């Protein structure tokens, strides 16, 4: 069984590279962040522009939804994150503390904490309602590319140009695991699997790996794409067939069979690096976004 | 300037030469690359002779020691941002300067290194790698955006962020007023004047000796007799964001030569391609220039090295 994603809409509107696209958890919206300093909201089914959210002073690297779909957090090159009320478009809090660019952000499931990762090589944990920094983790010896909470919020996973993935205890901030294989090329992306049992990690040697982080074991390797420079987001597709999804520096979206590790589709259409992809939470819908020479977001739909 | 040789980076789909210097074994040129490699080339054949992994980001600038035993490299964002390499028999790192985005050898006896971190100058010993001195005064700083600290020809003085320092006393002796946003200035090889953007100041008196409008936003290098100055203008737009900065080559597409004693113009050379670096050999017979042939400048970077005969 292979999917048959086909292009349904192309979303134009950002005036610089698009850095991240995220489906709201209720399935209704797509949020996009951009080097143009803007967040835009789109209809997740019709692709129709909804609104622009503004306030950062420089490019935006990442954006993330709260569990109830009412808030966003953004991470900016201006060294802050911002918490936004989606309905009003207003900035509720500015999180200040990182000493250089913020690349990655996420709420926890409970949505009372935010986790952030930065060029300054730290991971920070923030109080959503006070806007204050609760903990600063000396997480890595090189820039942090991704941070993600697990499904019950008790763990954070981080990935870094230092070649390491690390797991952290949310409450204590203690490091609980350091994952490394036969080598340590920059780790450009990581997230937990939806069941919390695995870690999916990208390295800048054109390679994705599925880890059992408890056992410290690499279980699946996914290759065939091009990833040596950019921090490309990746996903578990779980609404139909069980896929791994990732962008690529040959401007394609790649889809693999999670179990067999074979490529099952490549989506053609973007004209620049596909740095971000997202899988809709209830339907077989994929959003992809590309860098400065493309500037568009594409929405694809599959029958399985 | 008669073209003598041209070559592009071997192996690579997109040629990534970023900076160059002649090595002590003439006929061979050292080039940094956008992947943090140091490479050795025969400048006449275009044959790659060696490749060494120096940094985890693009090499921005480099300088060999006059005696060919040492090399300084600076990278783009990865630490260490600068390093010192031994070139005797085996090539390897002697010391590293993790936060200095720019480094130069001392000039008379090349026994020290001066690094720059923002507004701050660091002086290091070549043997121990120890930091011997930090030169910074926040009340005198000009906060030049492309500040580069540099020794004078006898190494007794330092120019940093438009402030003249006496090394032995670690004391600031004069602050030159700020008349541009980026360029902090160099010593003239004669040791008696300084070139700070368009202003030429006399070190005897601190009087203004010359206004040279053509030197605005320029980096400069001298032939080894100290009789001719080369200058090329940085490509700028301060209103450029981070992405827009990467779209650009370091320099525009022309360089100028000037008489080193009175700054009168000699030649204006437009190679019709944006410039990444240029250097001369110790005898000033040859000029090497890293030229971008990319159609959209450093967006799709594709550089060649051109060797010109200095007439």
């Amino acid at each position: 069984v292979k999917p048959n994603y086909a292009l349904k809409f192309t979303l134009a509107g950002h005036t610089k590279a698009v850095s991240s696209v995220k489906f709201s958890p209720n399935g209704e919206w797509l949020a996009s962040s951009s080097a143009d300093k803007l967040i835009k909201i789109w209809g997740a089914y019709d692709g129709k522009f909804e609104k622009t959210i503004s306030g950062h002073k420089l490019g935006i690297s990442d954006v993330a939804w709260s569990s109830d779909s009412n808030l966003l957090v953004s991470a900016s090159d201006d060294k802050t994150l911002k918490i936004w009320d989606v309905s009003s478009g207003k900035c509720l809090k500015t999180l200040k503390g990182h000493s250089n660019y913020v690349f990655c952000c996420n709420f926890n499931p409970q949505s009372n904490l935010i986790v952030s990762g930065s060029f300054d090589e730290s991971v920070r944990i923030w109080d959503v309602k006070t806007g204050k920094c609760l903990k600063t983790l000396p997480a890595h010896s090189d820039p942090v590319s991704a941070v993600h909470f697990n499904r019950d919020g008790s763990l954070i996973v981080s990935s870094s140009y230092d070649g390491l993935c690390r797991i952290w205890d949310t409450a204590s901030g203690q490091c609980l695991k350091t994952l490394i294989d036969d080598d340590n090329p920059p780790v450009s992306f990581v997230k937990f699997s939806p069941n919390g049992k695995y870690i999916l990690a990208a390295t800048l040697d054109n390679t994705l790996k599925l880890w059992d982080y408890s056992k410290g074991k690499c279980l699946k390797t996914y290759t065939g794409h091009k990833n040596e420079k950019y921090c490309i987001f990746a996903n578990f597709s779980v609404t139909g067939g069980k896929w791994i999804v990732s962008g690529s520096e040959d401007n394609l979206v790649y889809i693999w069979n999670l179990q067999t590790k074979e490529i099952v589709q490549k989506l053609q259409g973007h004209t620049d690096v596909v740095i971000s992809t997202a899988c809709h939470p209830t339907e077989n819908i994929i959003a992809s976004a590309a860098l400065e020479n493309d500037k568009t977001i594409k929405l694809w739909k599959s029958d399985c | 300037f008669r073209p003598i040789s041209v070559f592009r980076e071997a192996n690579e789909d997109e040629s990534g030469f970023t900076c160059c210097a002649f090595s002590a074994r003439e006929r061979f040129l050292m080039l940094g690359t956008c992947t943090g490699q140091l490479k050795l080339y025969n400048v006449f054949s275009g044959q790659e002779e060696a490749s060494y992994n120096c940094h985890n980001s693009a090499i921005t600038h480099l300088e060999p020691s006059r005696d060919g035993s040492l090399l300084l490299t600076s990278a783009t964002w990865s630490q260490p941002l600068s390093a010192l390499w031994g070139m005797k028999s085996v090539f390897d790192m002697k010391h590293s300067f993790t936060e200095d985005h720019y480094v130069e050898f001392s000039k008379h006896s090349q026994d020290r290194v001066i690094g720059t971190k923002g507004d701050i100058a660091h002086i290091y010993d070549i043997q121990t790698g120890n930091k011997l001195l930090t030169l910074f005064n926040p009340d005198l700083a000009n906060n030049y955006k492309r500040n580069c600290a540099t020794f004078n020809p006898t190494d007794d003085l330092v120019l940093n962020d438009g402030v003249l320092w006496d090394v032995r006393s670690a004391q600031a002796i004069h602050k030159f007023d700020k008349f541009n946003m980026n360029i902090s200035g160099v010593f003239h090889p004669n040791g008696l004047e300084v070139i700070i953007n368009t202003e030429i100041w006399d070190l005897r008196t601190f009087h203004l000796l010359h206004t040279v409008p053509a030197l605005d936003q320029c980096r400069v290098v001298f032939n080894h007799t100290g009789t001719v100055m080369y200058g090329a203008m940085l490509q700028a737009d301060d209103e450029d964001d981070l992405m827009e900065e990467r779209m650009k080559s370091p320099f525009g597409s022309s360089f100028r030569t000037f008489n080193a004693t009175d700054y009168k113009p000699i030649a204006t050379i437009d190679v019709k391609r944006n410039i990444f670096d240029l250097c001369t050999d110790t005898k000033d017979c040859y000029l090497a220039v890293i030229e971008n042939q990319g159609s959209m400048d450093a967006l799709n970077m594709d550089t060649v090295c051109r060797l010109y005969e200095v007439g």
